RNA sequence: AAGAAAAUGUUUU
RNA sequence: CGCGGGGUGGAGCAGCCCGGUAGCUCGUCGGGCUCAUAACCCGAAGGUCGUCGGUUCAAAUCCGGCCCCCGCAACCA
RNA sequence: GCGGAUUUAGCUCAGUUGGGAGAGCGCCAGACUGAAGAUCUGGAGGUCCUGUGUUCGAUCCACAGAAUUCGCACCA
RNA sequence: GAAGACAUUGUCAGGUGGGGAGUUUGGCUGGGGCGGCACAUCUGUUAAACGAUAACGCAGAUGUCCUAAGGGGGGCUCAUGGAGAACAGAAAUCUCCAGUAGAACAAAAGGGUAAAAGCCCCCUUGAUUUUGAUUUUCAGUGUGAAUACAAACCAUGAAAGUGUGGCCUAUCGAUCCUUUAGUCCCUCGGAAUUUGAGGCUAGAGGUGCCAGAAAAGUUACCACAGGGAUAACUGGCUUGUGGCAGUCAAGCGUUCAUAGCGACAUUGCUUUUUGAUUCUUCGAUGUCGGCUCUUCCUAUCAUACCGAAGCAGAAUUCGGUAA
RNA sequence: GUGAUUUCUGCCCAGUGCUCUGAAUGUCAAAGUGAAGAAAUUCAACCAAGCGCGGGUAAACGGCGGGAGUAACUAUGACU
RNA sequence: GCCCUGAAAAUGGAUGGCGCUCAAGCGUGUUACCUAUACUCUACCGUCAGGGUUGAUAUGAUGCCCUGACGAGUAGGCAGG
RNA sequence: GUCGAAUUUGGGUAUAGGGGCGAAAGACUAAUCGAACCAUCUAGUAGCUGGUUCCUGCCGAAGUUUCCCUCAGGAUAGCAGAAGCUCGUAUCAGUUUUAUGAGGUAAAGCGAAUGAUUAGAGGUUCCGGGGUCGAAAUGACCUUGACCUAUUCUCAAACUUUAAAUAUGUAAGAAGUCCUUGUUACUUAAUUGAACGUGGACAUUUGAAUGAAGAGCUUUUAGUGGGCCAUUUUUGGUAAGCAGAACUGGCGAUGCGGGAUGAACCGAACGUAGAGUUAAGGUGCCGGAAUACACGCUCAUCAGACACCACAAAAGGUGUUAG
RNA sequence: CACGGACCAAGGAGUCUAACGUCUAUGCGAGUGUUUGGGUGUAAAACCCAUACGCGUAAUGAAAGUGAACGUAGGUUGGGG
């Protein structure tokens, strides 16, 4: 007793059904794979500029 | 499966022995002191048939020794003895035939039957039609006696076990072809439920080892071991050889 | 394959943590333990009446070991293990190749 | 007292 | 996983068991024997002993492996 | 029915690469013998199963038939 | 009387034990079985120029191999051809010229590569340590493989650099258990020491039915749940095969292609062959053949009437209307 | 097991069984013994039957092929 | 091009039937006409949506009212009855 | 068939369910036998078959992905409902345009590489040598085969320089363009840069078109996980109402008008009605609607008569028509 | 030309429970749960209640163990009101 094999048949409806979604772009994106030393430089600049920003309140 | 038909021999139930018609067990007299020391004399009152045994058997009354009365003893006949013979008992009875003697007392190459294996057990060797014991030997210290029996085994018994002077009657029994299943029939009808006999490979596996196949065929080697179980030990048991025995017996 | 001996690779002994040199033999897997929890509680199963209690394992395929070699740096004894790919010849010895030879 | 092995040889003069 | 039996002229085997060392038969060839043939007798050729190291005075022989074949015991991924 | 194979000096076989046609046994001679038989040497021997087929030609390149057989099927 | 601390009997231990017990005895599949593996995979193609895409599609390949065939550097240039040089010829070694790779790069195939990725030489262990991110398969799980970094320690080179195995695309493995390495760290719970045991981190011993049960048959004595999801009839589609019929006309027929035939080709019809398929039927359409009986078809054997002839007659052959 | 009578039951013990030796032993349980250890324990020797080895056995289960050469037409091989 | 030969199958039978021949056939062109649960307009039912209206005699703000659009349905979900 | 002995038979008695009994059939053991009957465990389990009870309203599928001892089952994602939630000066889109990429199929090509492939010509007679002479060479011819040169005919899913159409990635702004200068342990020879900031300028078209019963977000669950058909692309097969893929549209799940009839074709999708107009299809009669109009063609002793579709070919005909 | 159905009546199939996910309503709220039990009663009801206990208020680690404010409980972008 033999059977369908694979269709993509009805495939690209049903995925137009609730559509092909744009994947809802945002401001600042995360930094999963940015270069880790990049990252060690770039906190300790955004903590320098923290702590000068802090002191710039007059 | 199933329980085959030699293991469901030893429930007893249809393979008891049909013993209605027997005169009584074949026995020696009690070993008693007049036997132990002198003899007594008996006298042959019938030589009658026994239902399901070849040989005859001598109805022998002795007097008893204590209490004045008879006792009837059931001998198996030897060949020659005859109604109204003094049979004579113990270790002073002469050597004739019919004369019951302990094996000590009897010179090498006697011919004797219904011979106790222990001295008391009334007779255990040589009692079918025709069957005898012989004496090979004495070893009066540690008294015992040699003797060869029917089927050529030597065996060494107590000198004071005891035998009846002769050979068991009846003897040729066996040379007269039976013929005909009815008097196979009528053989076994007073001996036991053992005939007809159906061949296992005629049966179906599961009525026995031998059963079923295309072909009617063992299959299998039919020697069977001696440690086999109950329900395997059917064919050839613990055989040491088997095909048309060619050569000698008697091995050394 | 033919795996060299003397091996000189890093070293994580907290007292070299560097490159040292490291004396090459193959992993053998060593004696099953009675006492191990695993091997106390087989044997308590197997006990009694039941029959074989585990699976015994038949359906072999491989035709191979993965060959572990035991790294022990020559200063602080330290081992470590480098499994190599599946080999059907696996020697430690020498004899190395030589190019040009009839 | 006794002393292993030894096969073969075409037809017609 | 473990332990054994082995592997030696073209073929089949001895030699190992504490190393002076490689032989036997069959097969091939040649010779001899016989008046001649067969049988028989002898000689030659044919392997350096599966392989790699070592112990050794020197190893087929011992000691560790490696290859191949056969067998046996054991069995929780 | 269909799928395979073999068709070769007189007999049994090897071929061949788009070439030839050889081996034994048989037969005919020569050595040998008094003459022979064996044993030794030699020699001759096919119009490659048939028709067409491409070629400069062709058993062999390479096709359809005939035979000799091997095997598989022919009612549920 | 015999026998005697032996038998026996009790417990444990090894053997034997289809006599008996319990169980199992893959999947895919143009039915099932046998075969094969399309079951885990890789190259090219099918594949319809993003990606994805099936069949027991096509041509193949994988369970390995490598201390170098890994890494770095340097020098060099390959197949083949031509012209030359004793033995040396068509092929050995030497020389020059041409040489876009027509070679080689472990293996299948595809891609890639020329002061190299190839060949030769020199030095080496980046085939290392730590734990993350990412790409493919994908559920955006695992596994395998791979990418780019970080933090170390190294190799090579003058150096820039390059190297986290093999130029790239395949070459592989959970839980539980065992075992090893590491941490000398945690726990053994009344309190200690020392063994032992148990944990924590990374491997290994393996599941190829490859997301990973521990597993032999037979049943014509058979059983149950089902299945027309699926075979063994008819019927239906098809018509390779079978059968029947055309067209052309090289030749046969003494001469003459077609009286009668007819090669090489080629167009069809039929469903009285056998296949192919699996649509109907498995809560059942009674499975060979014969007998009996009716009817229908015509591709006509005979009978009727005709045409043709290699039809003198006779016999016959070809053909027409005709069931 | 075979299956009246008659006649006859050939060859084969390699295999699977069945059945008996040799154990200057190979495998080898529990108990027991020795060593090491603080012990748990580990290691070792010893080690029954059985297996293994050797023998027997087919009216036990069963089996009873192939190739080569060789007779003076050929063929086939009594023969090797 | 059309027609014809090629053109043989089994119950009696199918341009759907009758029948049709300057067609009621074939090719082509032009109009008129017929009629779907489709389209347009209107009403009514419901659903959904957007609104208005707690200012009184106002007890039904889950009410009353205005406006627009929409309505297929197995397995299945939900709602009001 | 047998009928005087292995004979028939009454009664008593024995053997009881993995048991008996069996002159052996898996026979018989109370119509029960390849394991009796009775009760209980037990409402045993079933991925399998059957059934599953009121109305209306709204929404409304899937037969696909991955994994499974999986292939009649499930998990998983997808499709669906419900509940909503945050907002709505609003966002996006099965679409176009513009700009910019990617592709290697259709086609094309082969006097372009690889591999096939026809022929002749001009040179290597060194050609592979032979035939033939040549006394004998290759010495002169011929030759067939190759090689070289320029041509020539024909081809490729696993060939290719070139190379579409369709399909496809990205962008078309205020999260933008530019300007000044603060942080850092990163980076640079170096305030060199990198990233992130502080400050400042730039709203009618805030930077193509069209649309937008809005956009975004979340939870949770049903069913489904046999599909099939049509056009086109397309694989295996002679083919199939066969078997397998691609895209879309459908049927399943769907009535209605038409194709006589029919799941899928054409038209068109559906609350209850009225009127109008149409679609596809028709208007001799059945049958609503012109035996309408117009130009031709056809006569069939098998005429023809609307796609899917219910078939007909090669070859022929002073039939007839037009070229 | 698949299965069940000759007919009619009556019966006839997603239930209850333990423990749970989402959602919703309600009470109270860093707390919450009176009903094990006690008190009481017009007596299985209703009414009242102490101490505990459960869940929550703290996580993380195998464990020994350690255990949540640099700051207006942070900066930036958006964000209804
Ligand atoms: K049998
Ligand atoms: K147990
Ligand atoms: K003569
Ligand atoms: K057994
Ligand atoms: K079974
Ligand atoms: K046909
Ligand atoms: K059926
Ligand atoms: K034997
Ligand atoms: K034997
Ligand atoms: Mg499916
Ligand atoms: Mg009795
Ligand atoms: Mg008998
Ligand atoms: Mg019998
Ligand atoms: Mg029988
Ligand atoms: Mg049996
Ligand atoms: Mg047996
Ligand atoms: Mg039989
Ligand atoms: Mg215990
Ligand atoms: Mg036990
Ligand atoms: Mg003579
Ligand atoms: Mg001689
Ligand atoms: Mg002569
Ligand atoms: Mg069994
Ligand atoms: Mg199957
Ligand atoms: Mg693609
Ligand atoms: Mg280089
Ligand atoms: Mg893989
Ligand atoms: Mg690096
Ligand atoms: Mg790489
Ligand atoms: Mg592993
Ligand atoms: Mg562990
Ligand atoms: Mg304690
Ligand atoms: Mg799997
Ligand atoms: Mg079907
Ligand atoms: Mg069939
Ligand atoms: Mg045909
Ligand atoms: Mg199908
Ligand atoms: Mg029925
Ligand atoms: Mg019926
Ligand atoms: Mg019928
Ligand atoms: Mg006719
Ligand atoms: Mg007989
Ligand atoms: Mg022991
Ligand atoms: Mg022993
Ligand atoms: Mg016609
Ligand atoms: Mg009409
Ligand atoms: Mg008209
Ligand atoms: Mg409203
Ligand atoms: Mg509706
Ligand atoms: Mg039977
Ligand atoms: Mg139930
Ligand atoms: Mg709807
Ligand atoms: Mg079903
Ligand atoms: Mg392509
Ligand atoms: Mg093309
Ligand atoms: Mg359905
Ligand atoms: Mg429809
Ligand atoms: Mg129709
Ligand atoms: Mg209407
Ligand atoms: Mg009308
Ligand atoms: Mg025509
Ligand atoms: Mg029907
Ligand atoms: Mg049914
Ligand atoms: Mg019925
Ligand atoms: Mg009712
Ligand atoms: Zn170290």
């Amino acid at each position: 007793a033999k059977s369908k094999n694979h269709t993509a048949h009805n495939q690209t409806r049903k995925a137009h059904r609730n559509g092909i979604k744009k994947p809802k772009t945002y401001k600042y994106p995360s930094l999963k794979g940015v270069d880790p030393k990049f990252r060690r430089n770039h906190k300790h600049a955004l903590h320098g500029t923290a702590k000068a920003l802090a002191a710039a309140k007059k | 499966g199933r329980v085959i038909r030699n293991q469901r021999k030893g429930a007893g139930s249809i393979f008891t022995s049909h013993t209605r018609l027997r005169q009584g067990a074949a026995k020696l007299r009690t070993l008693d002191y007049a036997e132990r020391h002198g003899y007594i004399r008996g006298i042959v009152k019938q030589i009658v048939h026994d239902s399901g045994r070849g040989a005859p058997l001598a109805k022998v009354v002795f007097r008893d020794p204590y209490k004045y009365r008879l006792r009837e003893e059931i001998f198996i006949a030897n060949e020659g003895v005859h109604t109204g013979q003094f049979i004579y008992a113990g270790k002073k009875a002469s050597l004739n035939v019919g004369n019951v003697l302990p094996l000590g007392s009897v010179p090498e190459g006697t011919i004797v039957s219904n011979v106790e294996e222990k001295p008391g057990d009334r007779g255990a060797l040589a009692r079918a039609s025709g069957n005898y014991v012989i004496i090979i030997g004495h070893n009066p210290d540690e008294n015992k006696t040699r003797v060869r029996l029917p089927s050529g085994a030597k065996k060494v018994i107590s000198s004071d076990a005891r035998g009846v002077i002769g050979v068991i009657a009846g003897g040729g029994r066996v040379d007269k072809p039976l013929l005909k299943a009815g008097r196979a029939f009528h053989k076994y009808r007073l001996k036991r439920n053992s005939w007809p006999k159906t061949r296992g490979v005629a049966m179906n596996p599961v009525d026995h080892p031998h059963g079923g196949g295309n072909h009617q065929h063992i299959g299998k080697a039919s020697t069977i071991s001696r440690g086999a179980v109950s329900g395997q030990k059917a064919g050839l048991i613990a055989a040491r050889r088997t095909g048309l025995l060619r050569g000698s017996q008697k091995t050394q | 394959v033919n795996v060299p001996k003397t091996r000189k690779t890093y070293c994580k002994g907290k007292t070299c943590r560097k490159h040292t040199q490291h004396k090459v033999t193959q992993y053998k897997a060593g004696k099953a333990s009675l006492f191990a929890q695993g091997k106390r509680r087989y044997d308590r199963k197997q006990s009694g009446f039941g029959g074989q209690t585990k699976p015994v394992f038949h359906k072999k395929a491989k035709t191979t070991k993965k060959v572990v070699l035991r790294l022990e740096c020559v200063k602080c004894k330290t081992r470590a293990q480098l499994t190599l790919k599946r080999c059907k010849h696996f020697e430690l010895g020498g004899e190395k190749k030589q190019k040009g030879q009839a």
